[PDB]
């Protein structure tokens, strides 16, 4: 019922590059909608009526096409470019989205800004301890991270989360944290956190001591 | 991509659709001038001699807004002992019924050269086509011959539901050679400087050129396809048009065909602002919506001004386009929006 | 200043009715459409339907047919949009968007959670350790969905990573860092403001060496 389809549904470009991509409909409509979108944000109008650039947005993108074809063109790819872009059809009920593209950024690799950080007085007198790892602001995507207590390897426990892109230096970031009980935790001395990156062979090792 | 056969061989149009002012016989009524159809006695054919009056008719209702854009007729077949067909005929349609209009071509012809035998199917492209919701044919005799008649209707629907546009009369440009920017085939009155009740070459589906001096069409004149105003004319600065739709309805978008050969006096408006009535008040619904280009772009290309309308649910729009060279000109303009 | 002010999160029990809010603010509410779009983590969007205040006109999809229901209190300029019997899949988050065509203006959405489970606000620990600090909160134990977090109340914004949370026991767990010129910190305080609208939290913990 009128699907439109994107692609790519993901690409990657570098700074400076012109970008491109495309939304085509099972079938013909009178108009194509743009909208842009940020992990954990609301999406924001971006192009109208196929070609109109909604209020905010940047010179560097345009839009056209007709029929069941559509495309929204980025003259100099920036780097906060970096989102999904996703087309709208309202041609015909149900008016839906299309897969989005996805566009991620190219730059130069950088090596990860290790952090590591002891359990608080606040979380020990309450039975718990966790560990905390930052680290942040590096590239490519591909990281391991690895945790250790006394010299040994552990993986009970230790949970991830990863952001995407930033807007402004196109890296990224992760948070391990390894969560032990205040006993499990008082009962052991050396806590290291290992991770190895493209841009070192040797792991990147932060960690403390009581 | 607007020449469907509307329903006569096709029987979408019912019988009850189908009247006329006399059959000769129950042989020969109305429901007998399907094109290509044996039923009765081959066709349909005036009771009536068509004598010098010409009065008979055969009458075809398509019950919704249309743009018929073709016909087809034929003679009276029968097996094939049929001798009997209208060799030429005018045209009449009609929107609400009360008010009929006659077709013209672009040349200012009625007449339409008919069959040539009973058993051929003659089509005709009505240039320019015709918005409407009934349509009659006025079988033609020039000598007492026994005239029969079989059609069909060729089109689509007419979904922008626009019964008639109000506007200042075109004006002409006196440039080298005189051209002519005024709505040639404007089926609606025309009293004083303003026209209205009708419909017209703003709304036939044909776009202008990048040149508006040169048209499609050929033995027109200058500016043919175009109906432009000029900035001195009007000291309020907008050519004021008023719309008026079928049914209430949402409106997401206006598009305006405008012609930007700036070089000659054409750039597109510098803004479009619409008012919209859904009307019982003599108000209007709201805030108006305006709406302003970007700015006056270099090439002198005709491009498609596309308006964005809110969704904003009305009958009535009375839309102003403000001015942003010397001249506007405007082939077509239509609407893009939902039956609520 | 055109706004669509609605819930962060809303909680419910399977099967049990729920009605999310949006109330608008900025232009004449009666002549405008509000739609509702739909959007489950990390995956696509989908368009409920809409409503215009001033005749009730109404769209739906299909696909929500016998799911939604839009209503709108032309009074307090809110507009409505119920779910009949939730079901997993019929949590998400719900974004209110004004337009028709172009959807010019979006709500901040609301995280609708379906489950028997009940709310829990979050326990908030500070995370202490040249040229620059790396300081850190953790929100840890907290349900549901979601949970903002500014520093020095928003007037830190650069060198901040938010992530994601994370589940375990049907229980969240978030982390933030920022990293600020060792010379500001310690002697100017860092504090972290986490906030839970489903327990209502405002939450602020300064990080102290
Ligand atoms: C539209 O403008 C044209 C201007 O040419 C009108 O056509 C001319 O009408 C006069 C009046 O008899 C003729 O003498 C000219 O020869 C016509 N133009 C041609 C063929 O050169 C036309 O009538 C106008 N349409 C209306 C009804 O406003
Ligand atoms: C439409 O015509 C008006 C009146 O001739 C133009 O306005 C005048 O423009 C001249 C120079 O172009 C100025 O010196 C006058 O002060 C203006 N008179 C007024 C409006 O008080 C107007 O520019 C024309 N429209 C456009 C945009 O071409
Ligand atoms: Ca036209
Ligand atoms: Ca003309």
């Amino acid at each position: 019922d009128i699907q439109l389809t994107q692609s790519p549904a993901l690409m990657s470009a570098s700074p400076g590059e012109k970008v491109t991509m495309t939304c085509s409909a099972s079938s013909s409509v009178t108009f194509m909608y743009w909208y842009q979108q940020k992990p954990r944000s609301s999406p924001k109008p971006w192009i109208y009526l196929t070609s109109n650039l909604a209020s905010g947005v940047p010179a560097r993108f345009s839009g056209s096409g007709s029929g069941t074809s559509y495309s929204l063109t980025i003259s100099s790819m920036e780097a906060e470019d970096a989102a999904t872009y996703y087309c709208q059809q309202w041609s015909s009920n149900p008016y839906t989205f299309g897969g989005g593209t996805k566009l991620e950024l190219k730059r130069a690799d950088a090596a990860p800004t290790v952090s590591i950080f002891p359990p608080s007085s606040e979380q020990l007198t309450s039975g718990g301890a966790s560990v905390v790892c930052f680290l942040n602001n590096f590239y490519p995507k591909d990281i391991n991270v690895k945790w250790k207590i006394d010299g040994s390897e552990r993986q009970n426990g230790v949970l991830n989360s990863w952001t995407d892109q930033d807007s402004k230096d196109s890296t990224y970031s992760m948070s391990s944290t390894l969560t032990l009980t205040k006993d499990e935790y008082e009962r052991h001395n050396s806590y290291t956190c290992e991770a190895t990156h493209k841009t070192s062979t040797s792991p990147i090792v932060k960690s403390f001591n009581r | 991509k607007c020449r469907y056969a509307l329903g006569m061989q096709d029987r979408t149009i019912p019988d009850s659709d189908i009247s006329a002012s006399s059959s000769w016989s129950d042989s020969t009524a109305a429901r007998h001038s399907r094109l290509e159809s044996s039923d009765g006695d081959g066709a349909w054919c005036p009771a009536g001699s068509v004598f010098p009056k010409e009065e008979e008719y055969l009458q075809v209702d398509l019950q919704r807004l249309h743009l018929v854009a073709l016909v087809g007729t034929q003679g009276r077949h029968a097996g094939g002992l049929g001798k009997e067909f209208s060799r030429s005929y005018r045209l009449r349609y009609s929107r609400d019924g009360r008010r009929w209009m006659g077709w013209k071509d672009r040349w200012g012809q009625e007449v339409i050269s008919g069959n040539e035998d009973p058993e051929g199917v003659v089509l005709k492209d009505l240039g320019p086509p015709m918005v409407a919701r009934l349509v009659r044919f006025y079988p033609r005799a020039d000598r007492v011959m026994s005239v029969c008649l079989r059609v069909e209707l060729y089109g689509c629907l007419w979904r922008d539901g626009l019964l008639s546009y109000t506007a200042p009369v075109g004006q002409t440009m006196y440039l080298s050679e005189a051209v002519y920017l005024n709505d040639s085939t404007y089926d609606g009155h025309t009293v004083g400087g303003l026209q209205y009740g009708g419909l017209g070459q703003l709304a036939d589906g044909v776009v202008g050129l990048d040149d508006f001096r040169k048209s499609q069409e050929l033995r027109v004149w200058p500016g043919y396809d175009y109906v432009g105003w000029s900035n001195h004319s009007f000291s309020s600065g907008y050519v004021e048009m008023e719309f008026e739709f079928d049914r209430l309805r949402a409106f997401q978008a206006m598009q305006v065909h405008c012609n930007n050969m700036h070089t000659l006096g054409a750039r597109l408006p510098g803004g479009v602002e619409c008012r919209f009535r859904r009307g019982p008040a003599m108000a209007w619904e709201g805030e108006p919506m305006r709406h302003n280009l970007g700015g006056n772009l270099g090439d002198p290309r005709a491009r498609a001004v596309s308006v964005p309308l809110g969704g904003r649910v009305a009958r009535f729009l009375q839309c102003r386009f403000l001015f942003a060279g010397p001249w506007l000109l405007f082939s077509e303009i239509s609407f893009i929006s939902d039956a609520a | 200043q055109v706004q669509l002010q609605e819930s962060g999160a809303e909680l419910v029990r399977p099967g049990a009715s729920v009605k999310l809010s949006c109330k608008a603010s900025g232009y004449t509410f009666s002549i405008s459409w509000i739609n509702w779009v739909k959007q489950r983590p990390g995956q696509g969007l989908e368009w409920i339907g809409n409503i215009y205040p001033s005749g009730g006109y109404t769209n739906y999809n299909q696909k929500f047919k016998d799911k939604a229901t839009l209503t709108v209190d032309k009074s307090s300029n809110t507009a409505y949009i119920q779910l009949s019997s939730p079901t997993s899949e019929d949590s998400a988050v719900y974004y209110c968007t004004r337009g028709y065509g172009h959807l010019d203006y979006w709500g901040q959405g609301t995280t609708l959670t379906v489950s028997a489970a009940k709310t829990t606000p979050p326990s908030v620990y500070p995370l202490a350790p040249n040229s620059m600090v790396t300081l850190g909160c953790l929100v840890k134990g907290y349900f549901p969905e979601p949970v903002t977090v500014t520093w020095n109340s928003g007037s830190l914004s650069s060198g901040v990573h938010t992530f994601p949370a994370v589940l375990q026991s049907d229980l969240y767990s978030l982390s933030s860092s920022v990293t600020v010129p060792s010379s500001t910190w310690p002697s100017e305080t860092v504090t972290c403001n986490v906030a839970h609208p489903a327990s209502s939290t405002k939450v602020d913990k300064k990080i102290v060496p």
